[PDB]
């Protein structure tokens, strides 16, 4: 149900393949919403860092799974400027894989 | 419902100056408004948005840095101050009238504009 | 884009005339597409909607539609009333920049 | 027939830092360049080789995506806009010059480096 | 993989000691192995080619050789001068990686 809109760009799909999206059974689903801009959505990539993932979110390198998404700055973004989305950018040192 | 400009006459170059635009009818902090300028023989360019109430401001690129916005509900009117004129920015100022709420919308009938010469 | 437009479209009366804005992607593929009507010596009006009724009222001699990175607009019935200009506006959202981009411009008799 | 460094200072950690080095000598389209980090106190570790005329690029593990290199011919500049630095980025960068068309053998003689530190 | 190195290497001037890099496989005994010597205050020079042959000229009082996994390079007519650091660089292909992989660090004294 979700072939419907043409903003997903990131099909690039490293466990399994888009195209083995529903041919095999799954055991336990693991999502996480959040906004990253596409400015380093190459550095979400396994194997990668960068500055925004350095300091909050981290992801492994065997990345069982792969993400969808569209443009959020169409879905949210106010015409004064949306200063409203807030980050963290100076903690002490980075993260290790699925922790917060 | 409608919507009436000022006059203005020509200006000395390496200066600045200021348009004001008047609205009556609707809510004015339930509405947007682009401001746009249309040269003769080109076509029309938009720059800058207006958001009524907090008066919240975003610009085009080439046109930011250069440009004053004051807004304000109580006088009703929107102070469009261009700074470092030149013979090149001879158009005609218009503050349009967008669908509301959005900068997605569709325009309602404009003024009459401003024009300015250098 | 920068919304590329033939610099005139002359007619006759009685005939039908298809004018169009061609773009590129990005900006008319997938962004919406308008058509507004300048008359000479008054303010800017407006022409259509999003194309596919009339916008408020007009006889149905004016329509339009779109098709892959071009929008065209049939124009009928030549009137000396008719002679105006008219201009394109769309969503740019390009690279590092997404003001309202217009269009050049277009003759009339 | 030698390469030389460019100047530069201390900058606030989490920016972009632009270095470079000249190029000049021989003939340019067939003969590899190598850039290659060094800390004190340590070993040096590999940065990048790159292909001349069509600029062809490749990076290491700890540095793919997280650097981004440019290149050119005729002006004969080398760029990297070195960008989320740590006090891990605080070291010596070289230019170098390889066998020519080829990414394995001996390493031709490198700068005099440029130092960073956050 | 990570090519240990002992952390310093003790002489006394006019003698002869070895300094070695002890690598994994497919590390050393696949690709060639480079011996490097940095002088303090001057940029690195290349000293050795593959173990076989001088690249341009030094007086032949340093011999390198190879052992399974590992390189060796031992050196006599020791001088006050020559006190510095040495490195080993090898082509590494391993897993997730294959760059130009260092050793660790020696100190001559």
């Amino acid at each position: 149900v979700l072939y419907n809109l043409a903003p997903f760009f990131t099909f690039k799909c490293y466990g399994v393949s888009p195209t083995k999206l529903n041919d095999l059974c799954f055991t336990n689903v693991y999502a996480d919403s959040f906004v990253i801009r596409g400015d380093e959505v190459r550095q979400i990539a396994p194997g990668q860092t960068g500055n925004i993932a350095d300091y909050n979110y981290k992801l492994p390198d065997d990345f069982t799974g792969c993400v969808i998404a569209w443009n959020s700055n169409k879905l949210d973004s106010k015409v004064s400027g949306n200063y409203n989305y807030l980050y963290r950018l100076f903690r002490k040192s980075n993260l290790k894989p699925f922790e917060r | 419902v409608q919507l009436v400009q000022s006059g203005a006459e020509v200006k000395k170059p390496g200066a600045s100056v200021k348009v004001s635009c008047k609205a009556s009818g609707y809510t004015f902090s339930s509405y947007y408004i682009h401001w746009v300028r249309q040269a003769p023989g080109q076509g029309p360019e938009w720059m800058a948005i207006i958001n009524p109430g907090d008066g919240g401001a975003s610009y085009a690129q080439k046109f930011q840095g250069r440009v004053t916005l004051t807004r304000d509900t109580s006088t009703s009117t929107l102070y469009m101050e261009l700074s470092s004129l030149r013979s090149e920015d001879t158009a005609v100022y218009y503050c349009a009238r967008a669908e509301g709420s959005s900068w997605l919308g569709w325009f309602d009938p404009w003024g009459q504009g401003t024009l300015v010469t250098v | 884009s920068v919304l590329t437009q033939p610099p005139s479209a002359s007619g006759t009366p009685g005939q039908r005339v298809t004018i169009s804005c061609s773009g590129s992607s990005s900006n008319i593929g997938s962004n919406y597409v308008y058509w507004y009507q300048q008359l000479p010596g008054t303010a800017p009006k407006l022409l259509i909607y999003r194309n596919n009724q009339r916008p408020s009222g007009v006889p149905d001699r004016f329509s339009g539609s779109r098709s892959g990175t071009s929008a065209s607009l049939a124009i009928s019935g030549l009137r000396s009333e008719d002679e105006a200009d008219y201009y394109c506006a769309a969503w740019d959202d390009g690279l590092s920049g997404s003001g309202w981009v217009f269009g050049g411009g277009t003759k009339l008799t």
